[PDB]
């Protein structure tokens, strides 16, 4: 399993971003909000096929969450789809971006803007994004971003879509690891 | 589902759908909720679910 690819939650489906270790112990990253209020995650919709549980989750305000892997014959592959990661790096306004996720695939586009603020409502607000041209639908949430061979971000969300045009905002994914003691690998 | 607090500028990206009057399946509910906006109205839950 590896980034951009679905993972199952009780409640919907979302994106692995970028599988990251520390030590011996291995750790997915997706979206905050994606990991609020979910315990177990599965690799498909018939839950048949555990992945591990939730180890972290910060959402409104940032938008990661880490999951704890608890299964040990799944295969962990640090790429993106067939991409290699080799780091991970900061955004900047010009970067040229690629995004996978579970329901639109691979998308490109660039960096329109940093440290953006995203208000999704009812209190929800994410400060601190890369937004971006590139577009994303439901499925896509928490999917990696990025270019070449370094993370750049966790999709988040936006507006528009595929057929149309859109923009999504992503997380910087420094901050995810810096928080939880991971690296790429 | 009440969509009486949308319009919104943006949009989570889980998946968890719903059924819409026009037969699409929608992601999400806030997805569902803007296009029932977008409508002027006119569009409603078929159920929960994919179409
Ligand atoms: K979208």
């Amino acid at each position: 399993i590896s980034g951009g690819d679905a993972i199952y939650s009780s409640t919907g489906r979302c994106s692995l971003g970028f599988n990251v270790r520390s030590g011996s112990t291995y750790y997915f990253l997706t979206a905050g909000h994606c990991t609020d209020g979910a315990t177990t995650w599965w690799a498909n919709s018939a839950r048949t096929t555990v992945l591990g549980t939730t180890s972290g989750s910060s959402f409104p305000n940032n938008d990661y969450g880490i999951v704890r892997y608890t299964n040990t014959t799944i295969p962990k592959d640090g790429t993106v789809g067939g991409q290699d990661i080799t780091s991970a790096a900061n955004a900047t306004v010009g970067m040229a971006v690629t995004r996978r996720g579970s329901t639109t695939g691979t998308h490109s586009g660039s960096v329109t803007a940093l440290n953006a603020t995203v208000n999704y409502g009812g209190g929800d607000v994410v400060y601190g994004m890369i937004r971006t041209n590139v577009c994303a639908e439901p499925g896509d949430s928490g999917g990696p971003l990025y270019s070449g061979t370094r993370a750049i971000g966790l999709t988040s969300g936006g507006s528009g879509n595929c057929s149309s045009g859109g923009t999504t905002f992503f997380q910087p994914v420094t901050e995810a690891l810096s928080a939880y003691g991971v690296s790429v690998y | 589902v009440d969509c009486s607090e949308y319009p919104k500028p943006a949009c989570t990206e889980e998946y968890r759908p719903l059924c819409g009057s026009d037969n699409k399946t929608y992601g999400n509910k806030c997805n569902f909720c803007n296009a029932v906006v977008e409508s002027n109205g006119t569009l409603t839950l078929s159920h929960f679910g994919k179409c």
